[PDB]
RNA sequence: AUCCUUAUGCACGGGAAAUACGCAUAUCAGUGAGGAUUCGUCCGAGAUUGUGUUUUUGCUGGUUUAAUUAUAA
């Protein structure tokens, strides 16, 4: 703690502590060059700049090679992580691609890369192909908006999917010889088990164990993941072998991340988002002067677009010629092509300006536009929301995290930043092709200071989120037919990473059982019944409490086909009727458990209250009612 | 919760330390904050002092 | 010997001249505040919605009546 | 070394008032201001003049909704 605050200013408006950037590492290591590789690896870097690895890759590389076994990479995420799979592959590709005769062999190996997004497999699918394309392969996507048929994942080898649509295609019965052919499993940002899409890469990573066992030949499984303490703990969920395991600290991070905090002590909203907001203003003076492009997170979308103005109206107030001072004709030439020709939600005048923002609600133009003219510079400010961090590799020198309290639909409650945003906000940073650090800062309330203290040293697990997803994943398994019993739901949950989560903390995660049962058998099989009676409630699975004999439903069925949640199931169950018509069928849709995070938004209700007007289908609902704007958004 | 604090003939509610009364008007501060709320469909924290 | 419904009911608010001679009702003390707090709230609500929305409400002659709207032996 | 008296400074705690507190390149005033008396005497520091503010001095508090993505084709 002591070493990580080396200096404190006190501000009249806050009190900020200044975190220096982090140490460089020891080198007890040799740098690898590329020129020790075989024949055909030497094209892996084809532009190598420096000819020699980062700090974390070579160790891992050589290990990887010589050893064929689960591997764990936590790391800082640099760019490190991309080379280091495509040589994997490279690896899997020689063991079915012989060094002597050159034709690859096409039908023997399969590949797979978890990326949770939609834009990241996107962008990951473009380096592949680069650094691929000397053997002949086929790198394309296999999720979402992808759109790959029956045949073309058989015509391909190395896909790139995201982890529902993975979920959803390893889950189907026709395919498995595909996922058979899959030798190389390659997972992504595993740190995501402890948000709730994580619980599909664990179920993902069950099913690759457990569900295959006929032809019986487990695949390479290689974990990508920013630094996270349990690693250990991580490993024996998956199998890892103790060498396979990687912990790299910040330490060895491309560009060192100086954390700064600013407490805020107001207490009233008025006054203290305009403390924040002078907070902010001070900063970006610090920092623009320097040449520094920043970019400012927030909470809501709404408050980007007031954010910036603000930013205009204060910051022009001071000095509005320095933060274009230079190359002013072409700056106007830019701006207005790009401001003045795709966008309209009246942030022409912000781009104008030259402080700019980024938000879902943004068209996807214009997205695009805002990305490329704060790569280019012209934009000295970038107001934004979490998409950012989440989504897009962009680095830049300086971050600002505005805020604490986050809104969810979960809880329908204020909470406060989780530390898994946080820590992918602060990722994207000074850029470690270019600069030489990043400045990290963060807008909070002084009183949880403290907390995001330690949540930002990284000293929290992967929280195992599997309660929640349980039951739908036991009834896709139960779909697949792989349980007939309560015996074969528990030894599948023991390969479930919320298993070994409880075996190191039981009472965190409470488990009453405690002293009895080491293995916590009767804790899954308590756990197996609860789902069971739910499930049996739903006609999803049938199910006896003193005989214990298992079969799946058609419901069942259907919800393991279209990845249905559990709830939706329900809910269609009765809400569906025999004398339903159509103005209740967009209802029910509506009522679908995956729009419970939409909400009616006030700068959305004007085109609102003109589509429910002229609407075709009526609505028994109202403008206030999210459900409301679902459908009309459907007939729309 | 605790049967080794013991109401006593006398009393009405039981014998506590300070701390220990510190805890449970916590505890009962978040039976009221919570089921205002729950009843009302009202979000706990965005609630003014 | 009016109702209104292990539970306790109690004597609901009622002036001693207005009352008279009328009909009394027992209701629930929770079930009381309960409503009350129900109804009023839908009122908070509407009026930070109207307020902060500045939307201009229909209401008028028929909607304010219907808000002007709004045995057990033992 | 302990204990005590007086005066002054700082201060925790407890009251009362703000028709009350002050200011003066200004006139006097223990070298006698202003009063009192039982008619012998007795008390002993302000009085005039101008002026500032005075239902009030400073400072505060309350009230007037993140991202993301899943079908069998």
């Amino acid at each position: 703690s002591l070493p990580e605050g080396s200096f404190k200013r006190v501000k009249p408006q806050y009190d900020e502590i200044h975190i220096p950037a982090p140490s460089k590492p020891v080198i007890d290591y040799e740098l690898k060059e590329i020129t020790s590789l075989p024949d055909w690896c030497q094209e892996a870097f084809p532009s190598s700049e420096t000819t020699s690895l980062n700090p974390i890759q070579s160790k891992v590389f050589h290990a990887a090679f010589e050893g064929d076994s689960n591997m764990l990479i936590c790391a800082p995420t640099g760019s490190g992580k991309t080379n280091i799979a495509l040589l994997t592959v490279l690896k899997a590709l020689s063991h079915h691609y012989n060094p002597k005769t050159k034709k690859l062999n096409l039908s023997a190996f399969k590949i797979v890369y978890i990326a949770p997004l939609k834009a990241l497999v996107q962008e990951q699918v473009r380096e592949f192909q680069r650094r691929l394309a000397f053997l002949g392969i086929k790198v394309a996507e296999l999720t979402g908006d992808s759109r790959l048929s029956r045949k073309q994942i058989d015509e391909t080898q190395v896909l790139v999917s995201t982890p529902e649509k993975w979920d959803i295609t390893t889950r189907n019965s026709n395919n498995l010889a595909i996922v058979e052919l899959v030798r190389l499993l390659i997972i992504d940002e595993i740190h995501l088990l402890h948000d709730d899409r994580g619980p599909v890469l664990e179920s993902i990573v069950a099913r690759t164990f457990w569900a295959s066992k006929y032809g019986q030949e487990y695949p390479r499984i290689i974990g990508l993941s920013a630094t996270l303490p349990n690693y250990e703990d991580v490993g024996r969920f998956l199998r890892v072998p103790k060498e396979g395991l990687f912990y790299f600290d910040s330490s060895f991070r491309p560009c060192p991340l100086s954390q700064q905090f600013c407490g805020i002590k107001e207490r009233n909203s008025l006054k203290k988002l305009k403390a924040m907001n002078d907070a902010c203003y001070e900063k970006v003076l610090e920092s623009i002067n320097e040449g520094n492009q920043i970019i400012v997170f927030v909470h809501s979308r709404k408050e980007t677009s007031r954010t910036a103005t603000w930013l205009k109206n204060k910051f022009a107030e001071e000095n509005i010629t320095h933060k274009l001072t230079k190359n002013d004709a072409g700056s106007k030439q830019i701006l207005k092509t790009e401001a003045a020709n795709v966008l309209d939600p009246s942030l022409r005048k912000l781009i104008e300006s030259g402080i700019g923002t980024h938000h879902a609600g943004l068209t996807r133009s214009d997205r695009s536009l805002s990305e490329d003219l704060f790569a280019d510079g012209l934009l000295q400010v970038l107001v934004c929301t979490a998409t950012l961090a989440w989504g897009v590799n962009l680095p830049a020198h300086t971050v600002i995290i505005k805020g604490t309290d986050v809104y969810s639909p979960e809880k329908g409650s204020w909470e406060q930043l989780s530390p898994q945003d946080v820590l992918q906000m602060l990722g994207r940073a000074g850029r470690p092709r270019y600069d030489t650090f990043g400045e990290g800062i963060i807008i909070t309330d002084q009183s949880n200071v403290q907390y995001y203290l330690s949540v930002l040293n990284q000293q929290l697990p992967i929280e195992s989120q599997f309660v929640s997803k349980l039951v739908d994943n036991l009834n896709a398994e139960v779909v697949a037919g792989n349980i007939k019993c309560r015996n074969d739901a528990v030894n599948w949950l023991a390969y479930t990473y919320l298993y070994v989560r409880m075996l190191a903390s039981p009472m965190l995660y409470k488990v009453p059982d405690i002293s009895s049962d080491g293995q916590l058998k009767k804790f899954r099989e308590s756990l197996v019944h609860s789902a069971l009676c739910i499930l049996k409630e739903q006609e999803l699975v049938l199910y006896d409490a003193e005989n214990d004999v298992i079969e799946a439903t058609d419901l069942g069925n259907i919800a393991s086909s279209f990845y249905i949640n559990h709830a939706s199931m329900d809910v269609y169950n009765r809400e569906l009727d025999e004398h339903t018509t159509q103005i209740d069928l967009f209802r029910i849709f509506s009522m679908s458990e995956e729009f419970k995070y939409v909400s009616v938004r006030y700068e959305e209700k004007r085109e609102l209250k003109q589509l429910l007007e002229k609407a075709p289908i009526p609505i028994r609902e109202d403008i206030d009612d999210p459900l409301a704007k679902v459908n009309v958004l459907l007939q729309s | 919760s605790d049967p080794t604090i013991t109401i006593k003939s006398y009393h009405l509610w039981p014998s506590f330390t300070d701390e220990q009364w510190i805890t449970i008007e916590s505890q009962m501060r978040d039976l009221i904050l919570t089921e205002y709320g729950r009843k009302y469909n009202v979000n706990i924290s965005a609630l003014t002092q | 010997s009016y109702n209104i419904e292990d539970t306790i009911l109690t004597l609901k608010e009622s002036s001693i001249f207005d009352d008279t001679d009328s009909t009394e009702v027992l209701e629930n003390v929770k079930a009381a505040e309960e409503n009350a707090d129900r109804e009023k709230l839908r009122l908070r609500q509407m009026n930070k919605d109207r307020r902060q929305k500045k939307k201009i409400l229909n209401v008028s002659s028929l909607d304010i009546e219907e808000e002007e709207e709004g045995l057990i032996i033992g």
